[PDB]
């Protein structure tokens, strides 16, 4: 069989994500969601008014602490209680 | 800023690289019209192409897009209308003077007259594989 | 270096005309023998060899055969057609084979060699970016009234977030609106990717600049076809190659024979610089004395590879049957186990140098990054 | 019995690759087998930038729309909670 | 002030990740510690020869400025170089963990090392050159067509090939064999101990 | 262990009398304190006092 021989290639546009898998980007992702919903759950317990309102962590915070701490660049806001900082 | 923009688009000395004036060298290169100096014919020209090797334009679902996008460009050029228009509202700042939303309005072309320049820059590039 | 003319050959008469390695050799020869010598070169300029079409003798062996000469004190390879005429001593000198290349581009990295492995024309896109990015993180968190007070996000706060997310410290101010995260949230993957294929394609340099082997044997030498190697057309090396038996050198003498340039030159000295012009991509085989002539001589860049190839020697000869055979052969081996000869060798290989030998040795000392390869930090 | 007699001796191989492979004039291991660096280029991380000058597109245009919005300007505990029965039987 | 500390700190950390790697994905073997004139510049690695041997006859009747030092310097070791016989200067390398080389004879230099316990090299060139020879008595008919076939034999690389099945083939384990073999490890305790020390 | 005289013990020279060993004063300083283990009994001491 005589074809040609392989042109090396172009890297793609999408290939800085090419040395992990397709499926473990999504893994990390619904891992993202996941981590980020939880604390929220945690957070918005404990409350001993602004008792419930004591600590900071929103659900858009939660998202925002889980995704600093993917990026590696911390955020201003840290978990307080026991299990919220588990 | 908008006129060194509209000098930039004009003009014809991107680059010097070695490659050829005409199919029967170092080029003068533009981005429009890509030229060759210092040659046998000293000061003609050429119109930029995007396939000097003949094959498939859709193949790798990104070499359509980068292709298309360079030789038939946009990103500088919306680069110099996005700057000409908000350079108009600047000289609306008189006309309905007060109007508290005029010089908020001219900015955010200005903003996206960045984000249009930067973009240009990188597919002029990335278009320059070789 | 053996024999050569003095610039003082007007003045001077025969014997004080002619200096170098061998001369130095033939008063020392003539010392412990005790005979009056008389130093003449032959005007035919031929090695001692012989032919099939005349059956004549020629050159230094052919005037000891043809009764001219009474002793050879020259650099005279001692093979099976000149002991059949003439003798030979025990050989002054050990030479062999050898291949010649010149230096690989050894030379120190600029102060802009931390800078690298990303292009140059990146790091104009990472500041532009950089400026991209800090007046929009400055607009989105500004421009809107809902107070506006309450934000710290100016344009030159704008700049020192920015400038923290990029070195990966990151700074105090973290944004609190909607859409003043989403701007800073894309950034930090910009320079999540950046930064972390920046460490690793400056790994890339580092292994691969240990990766690279060069040549030490004719195994390393044989293995690796994209540097040429090839001979001089007619002499010892070329036929030594035709009857190997050995499959080393097998391969070679097919390789060399299958190459479709001119790997057979035409002189030593057009050797020397075809190698010099060809940078690091062909090797040339030659005696091994004569290759470490080159390589102590200007521009300092040739260098001998691997060891010997064979082993041959140069001998002083003798017409066969003369008187002087064993009392030159007695003095030979008295210079050698009074090591006169180490001294007469080391002159003319270093005096006639210029260049350092041995400066390259090991590269232990170079085995971390030294200062000069990050120094430019520090300016 | 002479033809058995080369190909045992490797005569017929010898003769074979020489003339194939070795006076082939290029090589499969001459030019595939070096080993050399590069730095990146921007083609190479091209896709990095895009996200981010799309990032800031989107992240004007959520400013933006977010701007008519309290300018120009959902709390009730009950149709929320059909809305958790719709979406968690869902 | 902290954004040029900042871009510092960046370079010369990540330095430091990408060569700890290059350590420990091409391990080389340690360049040559020893070549043949930097031995007499280590009087922290030692060397020796024999003790009643024409290799040590040459050092005392040596001029050379290097071979002086050398000379100079094997007066000054305790217990001496001045090992008797040749097993207990293969051996006493062997035990000294590399502080210990010896100066001996280039054939029996290799032949020990072309053996078990595969455990030595042989680096740097002679020192000085001499030559094994086919011994006849004075005129003895054999003796001018004898060293005519020595010729003989080196010229079609029979004496190669001889020395080369017998030294090589005939031997074993050796140096050569060790270049290919790359393993990596996990960074075992000792390795980062003086972190946590 | 894994023998048939199992039970039998024996006083570690840590450091041996006749081995092949010439240790360095990053490690002879490590295999004394490996021998004298005198961080497990300065453990008896500090638990203790
Ligand atoms: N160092 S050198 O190559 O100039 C050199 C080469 C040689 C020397 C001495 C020196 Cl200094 N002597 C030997 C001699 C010793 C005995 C063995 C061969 C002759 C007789 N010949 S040699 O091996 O050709």
């Amino acid at each position: 069989i005589m074809i040609k021989k392989p042109q090396k290639s172009k890297p793609g546009v999408f290939s800085f994500l090419d040395p992990l898998a397709y499926e473990i980007w999504m893994c990390i992702v619904f891992a993202y969601i996941g981590v980020s919903v939880v604390l929220f759950l945690v957070s918005r317990f404990s409350p001993y008014q602004s008792s419930e309102s004591t600590n900071e962590f929103g659900i858009f915070n939660s998202l925002w602490f889980s995704l600093g701490a993917f990026m590696q660049q911390g955020c201003d806001i840290s978990p307080r209680s026991l299990s919220g900082r588990i | 800023a908008f006129s060194l923009m509209t000098i930039a688009v004009g003009t014809d000395y991107w680059l010097y690289s070695r490659g050829v004036c005409k199919t029967k060298v170092m080029t003068h290169s533009g981005l429009w019209r890509t030229c060759c100096l210092e040659g046998n014919f000293k000061g003609l020209c050429k119109q930029i192409d995007h396939f000097p090797e003949d094959a498939d334009y859709e193949a790798d679902t990104a070499e359509y897009f980068l292709r298309a996008v360079r030789a038939s460009s946009i990103f500088p050029i919306l680069s110099v209308i996005l700057l000409f228009m908000g350079g108009l509202c600047i000289a609306a700042s008189e006309f309905y003077k007060t109007r508290h939303n005029i010089i908020l309005s001219a900015g955010i072309f200005f903003v996206s007259a960045g984000l249009s320049n930067i973009i240009g820059i990188i597919v002029y590039i990335s278009a320059n594989a070789g | 270096p053996y024999v050569m003319m003095k610039k003082n050959h007007e003045m001077l008469e025969g014997n004080e005309r002619y200096e170098g390695y061998c001369v130095d050799l033939a008063a020392e020869i003539a010392k412990h023998c005790g005979f009056k010598y008389k130093l003449t070169i032959v005007g035919d300029g031929k090695y001692g060899a012989r032919d099939a079409d005349t059956k004549i003798w020629n050159g230094m062996v052919g005037e000891l055969v043809y009764g001219k000469a009474d002793i050879a004190i020259a650099p005279l390879t001692i093979t099976l057609v000149r002991e059949e005429v003439i003798d030979f001593s025990k050989p002054f000198m050990s030479l062999g084979i050898s291949i010649m290349i010149k230096k690989p581009q050894k030379s120190k990295p600029g102060v802009f060699s931390f800078l690298d492995p990303l292009a140059y024309e990146i790091w104009m896109c990472i500041v532009f970016a950089y400026i991209g990015v800090s007046v929009v993180l400055f607009l989105v968190s500004r421009f809107s009234p809902y107070s506006e007070s309450t934000n710290e996000f100016g344009i030159f706060n704008s700049l020192w977030f920015s400038l923290g997310a990029f070195m990966q410290q990151g700074c105090d101010i973290s944004p609190r609106s909607l859409s003043g995260r989403i701007v800073g949230g894309v950034w930090w993957f910009f320079t999540l990717i950046i930064i972390s294929s920046y460490t690793a394609n400056l790994a890339a340099f580092l292994t691969v600049e240990r990766m690279v082997s060069p040549i030490e044997s004719a195994e390393d030498l044989s293995k690796q076809t994209e540097i040429a190697y090839g001979t001089l057309d007619s002499g010892s090396t070329k036929e030594f190659f035709r009857r190997s038996k050995i499959a080393v050198f097998d391969k070679m003498w097919t390789y060399m024979r299958s190459a479709e340039p001119s790997v057979f030159v035409r002189t030593t000295a057009e050797g020397v610089a075809r190698v010099r012009k060809s940078k690091g991509k062909y090797a040339y085989l030659l005696e091994s004395t004569m290759n470490e002539y080159i390589e102590q001589r200007k521009p300092c860049d040739t260098m001998k590879v691997g060891g010997n190839l064979d082993s041959k020697g140069y001998g002083i000869a003798t017409p066969k049957g003369s008187s002087l055979g064993t009392p030159v052969n007695l003095a030979v081996l008295k210079l050698s186990e009074q090591g006169v000869l180490d001294k007469l060798k080391n002159k003319w290989w270093y005096d006639k140098g210029e260049c350092g030998a041995k400066d390259s040795g090991s590269k232990e000392k170079t085995s971390a990054l030294s200062l000069s390869n990050v120094a430019g930090v520090f300016y | 019995l002479a033809v058995l007699k080369l190909s045992e001796q490797g005569v017929l191989d010898k003769l074979k690759n020489k003339w194939w492979y070795d006076k082939g004039e290029c090589g499969a291991k001459d030019s595939g087998s070096k080993e050399k660096t590069s730095a990146l280029s921007l083609s190479n991380v091209a896709g990095v930038f895009y996200i981010l000058v799309g990032g800031l597109g989107l992240a004007m245009l959520v400013a933006l729309i977010e701007f008519c919005y309290k300018s120009r300007a959902l709390f009730d505990r009950g149709v929320q909670m059909l809305l958790t029965t719709v979406g968690a039987f869902a």
